[PDB]
C-alpha cells in the first residue's frame, strides 16, 4: 500500500582542508 | 538539489516480471552528501533491499508478485530526478 526507504549519500574519506597554514 | 545531476539505470524499474526480482541505481557521486527519497505505492507488496555506497549510488532492488505498474516517486532532496515518477509495467510470472 504505502512504503519506502530514506538514503544518506556522503563521500568516502576526509580531505586536508585548504593549505591555509 | 542534486537531481539535477543524477545518472540511474534501471533493469527492473522500467519493466518488471512477477517472480523475477528488479533494480536500478542512483549514481551521482556529484551530489556527494544528500540522501534521497524512494517509495512505491500500489495494490500490492514486495521486498525492498537497500544499501548505502559511498559512491552516492542507492543500490536497491525487490521482487514483486502481482502485475500492475508501481508508481516510484524517486526525488533527490526532495526534488526530482529525471523522470522522478517511472511507472514499472509488472506481468505474471511463469505460473
Amino acid at each position: 500500500w504505502k512504503v519506502g526507504f530514506f538514503k544518506r549519500n556522503r563521500p568516502p574519506l576526509e580531505e586536508d582542508d585548504e593549505e591555509g597554514e | 538539489g542534486g537531481a539535477h545531476k543524477v545518472r540511474a539505470g534501471g533493469p527492473g524499474l522500467e519493466r518488471a516480471e512477477a517472480g523475477v526480482p528488479a533494480e536500478f541505481s542512483i549514481w551521482t557521486r556529484e551530489a556527494g552528501a544528500g540522501g534521497l527519497a524512494i517509495a512505491v505505492e500500489g495494490p500490492s507488496k514486495a521486498e525492498i533491499s537497500f544499501e548505502d555506497r559511498k559512491d552516492g549510488s542507492c543500490g536497491v532492488a525487490y521482487v514483486v508478485q502481482e502485475p500492475g505498474d508501481y508508481e516510484v516517486s524517486v526525488k533527490f532532496n526532495e526534488e526530482h530526478i529525471p523522470d522522478s515518477p517511472f511507472v514499472v509495467p509488472v506481468a505474471s510470472p511463469s505460473g
